[PDB]
């Protein structure tokens, strides 16, 4: 299964054409989600990418903490975060363009 | 954004309780990482609209907060849903939301499912497919969305032969068993969306209704609330382009100054109460999280008292409960109380409908129970109501 | 197996002398590896001495058209076969790092008096693509030639975009290479949707 770094990589290169705010953005960040994040603080991008990949994470976490507590839990697949990358573009540039 | 698309992707296939819980995590990550997103975001109402609402709800679907966000994930998905539904609400709902496409409906194991199948996709049908647990591996190039294009044409593989996509057809997969597993591949390849009740969400819809019939002032207020994120501000945009379009048909007549000026004051007036319903809206929330933690323990009691109406199937084949029953007994306690006549104190009200409840359902059940059973039942309300009532130790050990 | 090496180090007599240390090196991993990875484990993790005829097999292949190569090569090749044959059906990373520390330390041990050039060169990846012959190549120059691939390849057929991070780069690597061998029968293990079939 895809690791946490092709996860970042994917979520970096489709999320590129997303036109992102890049606003000051103070960086409290302490997440160390993926090491090979840039050790200058991140932008607004890197940091929406690495919320994506922890967003991925904790499914896969919810998924065995369930399995757990007796089962009744069905697979996630990197299909599921492909097309969680999709809804988010779909989804900000149709909330951008109506704004 | 982020927030909405995860909820969308991901959740869906959880209860209600697991769904919150994905999505406080998700925003607490997001709020710690000072990731500007809203606070107190209604998913619900962030992803649809009041009139796609309303048609909904005219469509025979339920009231419920779930069914609303599953509804929301049956309108805003890339992969065609698996509708899990132990009951057959969905299956109306989804069929009318597409009467007007004349969507098709087909089982798995009819022996004609396969010319149905390129039927509906020639003219770009919508198709609603049930009984999913026999799964037609045929249906592989379609869930996973391949294309081939030639000349122009976009052409699917359905089989050694070749069929045209056509504009739009969506097809929904279903199925009426909760308790089914598939293999990963198929659940890969499709969106999942529950509708199966669990004691969060009966305790949701226990709630809701026993807010609506007891303190509707409040109900309706956290329903403003709930609106004043984006209906009132969609609402006046109307007026305002309203007015833009008076301006112009005048072309500057002031002699009927007052007819303008009269829309002018409604552009006034709306305005404040929008803004003045911007000022309360935090006092609001803990006026109205007080009155609903006050009749929170009811709606614990209903879905206890419901799951174990439900478990009685293992003493005795013979102690079948349906969902309705236990719905038909609370509507029957909250509207046909006849010792609720007469007062009204918005705190002895609720403990003569809680006193009733009970009664109520101990009476409903143990006419169809022999009489060697009817202190087991009694023994499990009166446990029930123990752990529900607040002041007294819960004697576990 | 000491006789394979010994006829297989005849391409060239700089290397024969370490025919018999390459030997017992073989043999060690070996022993290690069904150590651990018990059948018990996984119902994949068996290693019969026919893995170390596959291991001679693609050592002599690498060798066949190189000529004047140097140990630390042959090292190389050697520690890139064993990687290919004993950790690629491995199913989590504590025994891919395992198998990784132990064929550093048996390669350290049976040759105190070489370079550590594999060591920096971690990835060690081997490609015909490039080159005519099969010499080792860099991460970033396999990456951009697979790039420029894809490109092709997208309006070739399939217009689906990939993104090429370095696992995938290895299982292409890996799948090219079982292809090249006139009787490559592929099983590809894992969960549905990381790319087996696109790849
Ligand atoms: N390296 C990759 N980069 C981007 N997308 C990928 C990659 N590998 C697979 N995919 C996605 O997976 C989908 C196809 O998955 P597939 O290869 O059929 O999985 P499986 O082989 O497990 O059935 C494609 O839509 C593609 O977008």
């Amino acid at each position: 299964d895809w690791s946490t770094e092709a996860l970042y990589q994917v979520g970096k290169e489709f999320t590129s054409k997303m036109d992102l705010e890049k606003p000051n953005y103070i960086v409290p960040d302490y997440m160390p989600v993926v090491y090979d994040k840039l050790p200058q603080p991140p932008s607004h991008r890197e940091a929406i990418v690495n919320s994506c990949v922890f967003v991925h994470q904790t499914l896969h976490q919810a998924n065995a903490r369930l399995a757990k507590r007796g089962g009744r839990t069905m697979a996630i697949t990197p299909r599921h975060y492909l097309d969680f990358i999709n809804h988010y573009a779909n989804l900000f540039h149709e909330k951008r363009s109506e704004l | 954004c982020l927030l909405s698309a995860a909820f969308i992707a991901y959740a869906g296939y959880f209860d209600q309780q697991m769904r919150q819980n994905l999505f406080t995590t998700w925003s607490h990550h997001l709020q710690q990482a000072n990731i500007q997103f809203r606070t107190d975001i209604a998913r619900t109402e962030y992803l649809s609209n009041a009139d796609e609402r309303l048609r909904w709800q005219a469509s025979s679907l339920p009231a419920d907060d779930l069914c609303t966000e599953n509804a929301i994930m049956l309108k805003r998905f890339n992969r065609y849903p698996l509708i899990i539904d132990p009951s057959g609400q969905a299956t109306e709902f989804i069929m009318n939301e597409y009467k007007d496409r004349k969507i098709t409906r087909t089982s798995f194991l009819d022996d004609a499912f396969r010319k149905n199948l390129e039927s509906a996709l020639r003219f770009g049908n919508p198709l609603l497919v049930q009984d999913v647990e026999s799964y037609d591996p045929v249906l592989n190039p379609v869930l996973n969305r391949e294309v081939r294009r030639t000349g122009g044409r976009v052409l699917i593989t359905l089989g050694d032969q070749d069929i045209d996509l056509s504009p739009s057809f969506v097809i929904f997969l279903s199925t009426r068993d909760p308790t089914v597993e598939f293999p990963p591949d198929l659940c890969s390849r499709v969106t999942f969306v529950n509708f199966t009740v669990t004691r969060s969400s009966l305790q949701s819809q226990c709630l809701n209704e026993v807010l609506k019939a007891e303190r509707p002032d409040v109900d309706e207020k956290r329903s403003d609330l709930l609106k004043l994120q984006g209906e009132f501000q969609l609402r006046l945009r109307q007026l305002e382009k309203s007015l833009l379009q008076a301006l112009n048909e005048v072309k500057g007549r002031i002699l009927d100054d007052d007819t303008i000026i009269t829309t002018l004051e409604n552009l006034k007036r709306e305005a404040a109460e929008v803004t003045r319903k911007v000022e309360e809206t935090d006092i609001v929330m803990q006026e109205v999280e007080t009155v609903s933690q006050q009749y929170l323990p009811l709606s614990t009691a209903c879905s206890s008292i419901y799951f174990t109406m439900e478990s009685l199937k293992q003493i005795h084949f013979l102690y079948q409960y349906s969902l309705q029953f236990f719905l038909d007994i609370y509507h029957n306690v909250l509207y046909e109380n006849p010792n609720l006549k007469g007062v009204t104190d918005h705190t002895q009200r609720l403990s003569i409908i809680t006193k009733d409840l009970f009664q109520v359902a101990f009476n409903r059940v143990a006419r169809g129970m022999l009489h060697q059973d009817h202190i087991t039942f009694a023994m499990l309300l009166a446990r029930i109501k123990l752990k529900g009532t607040v002041g007294e130790p819960t004697y576990d050990a | 197996y000491g006789t394979f090496n010994r006829a297989m180090l005849r391409l060239i007599p700089s290397l024969r002398t370490y025919a018999e240390p390459l030997t017992a090196a073989m043999v060690e991993f070996y022993t290690m590896s069904q150590e651990r990875f018990t059948q018990d484990t996984q119902p994949h993790y068996i290693y019969s001495p026919r893995e170390m005829t596959r291991w001679v097999r693609g050592i002599f292949e690498a060798l066949r058209p190189l000529e004047t190569l140097p140990v630390e090569g042959l090292i190389r090749i050697w520690a890139h076969e064993a990687l290919r044959l004993f950790q690629d059906r491995l199913v989590e990373d504590e025994e891919r790092r395992w198998t990784d520390e132990n064929i550093d330390t048996v390669a350290l041990k049976h040759f105190p008096n070489i370079d550590r050039e594999k060591a920096m060169s971690r990835p060690i990846l081997y490609s015909n693509w490039l080159s005519k012959d099969y010499i080792p190549v860099d991460q970033e120059e396999l990456r951009d030639y697979v790039k420029a691939r894809l490109k092709v390849f997208y309006e070739e057929e399939l217009d689906v975009p990939l993104v090429l991070f370095n696992e995938v780069l290895d299982h292409v690597l890996r799948i090219d290479r079982i292809f090249r061998q006139p009787q490559g029968h592929l099983l590809l293990i894992g969960v549905s949707g990381a790319g087996k079939t696109t790849l």
